[PDB]
């Protein structure tokens, strides 16, 4: 049983890097709007965390 | 149906034009005066007929502004 | 005086509005997706690892 | 090198700019990153050396010098 469940756990493993490296590419490319807004547009007015 | 104000222009611009004020304010304008919130006929003028007035205008090259103060002028365009 | 005040009034109001509506709903968007994803990963990550 | 990719990923990363991150330059008080901003940070550090990490050990990691200290 532990080695079946391991190879579910190699499945899972592809997965999360996969995930892993998207994550990274969008933040990459969020930095740029982030640097941007620093006009003070982005606390309140741009962030309508409703 | 034929010669019908229609036809050649807005009811509302010939409206305009024909009033006993037109011709005062069009020669002062033209002559660079700023109209302010003081001389209530024409700034009452221009107010009820801005659209009209600006559409006119164009017709020259030249922008008739409305500043945030409330006061109209004449801009000229480069051509 | 009124009739100069509330039309000035009206336009602020209108393009503020509108320009806010426009922009702040697909920078939520963006927010979100990648809240999203970081939010998957960090699932897997746990679970991978115990 | 293992020493200015740190900074390679760090600054793309936090978007801060490389004169900024020097070895001290704690990614929070200094570069500003909060707890997201932080996360994706370790997960680029990761994946730039191909590496895995504990979660632990990694949160202890709070500053270029400690990032170093751990990659390298």
């Amino acid at each position: 049983e532990m080695e079946n469940v391991q190879k579910k756990l190699r499945k899972l493993e592809r997965d999360y890097y996969q995930i892993r490296e998207q994550v990274v590419s969008a933040k990459a490319g969020w930095c740029a709007v982030m640097r941007m807004v620093k006009d003070n547009g982005v606390e309140r007015r741009l962030h309508r965390r409703e | 149906s034929s010669t019908h104000i229609e036809q050649f222009m807005p009811v509302k611009l010939a409206q305009a034009l024909a009033n006993s004020l037109f011709p005062e304010l069009d020669s002062q304008l033209r002559a660079g005066r700023h109209i302010g919130i003081d001389d209530l006929d024409n700034h009452a003028f221009l107010m009820d007929f801005q659209e009209q007035l600006e559409e006119f205008y164009a017709r020259y090259n030249v922008e008739l502004i409305r500043a945030p103060e409330g006061f109209f002028y004449l801009r000229p365009r480069s051509t | 005086a009124i009739r100069v005040t509330q039309s000035d009034r009206d336009l602020f109001k209108h393009l503020i509005t509108e320009a806010t509506s426009y922009v702040s709903a697909d920078y939520m968007r963006h927010a979100n997706e990648r809240r999203t994803h970081l939010d998957e990963a960090l699932a897997l990550r746990g679970e991978l690892f115990g | 090198t293992i020493e200015e990719r740190v900074k390679k990923i760090i600054g793309e990363q936090l978007g801060v700019k490389q004169e900024e991150v020097t070895n001290n330059a704690s990614f929070v008080e200094d570069l500003g990153a909060d707890s997201l901003d932080t996360v994706e940070l370790v997960m680029a550090l990761e994946e730039e050396f191909d590496t895995e990490i504990p979660d632990e050990e990694a949160e202890k990691i709070t500053t270029v010098q400690a990032a170093i200290d751990y990659i390298n």
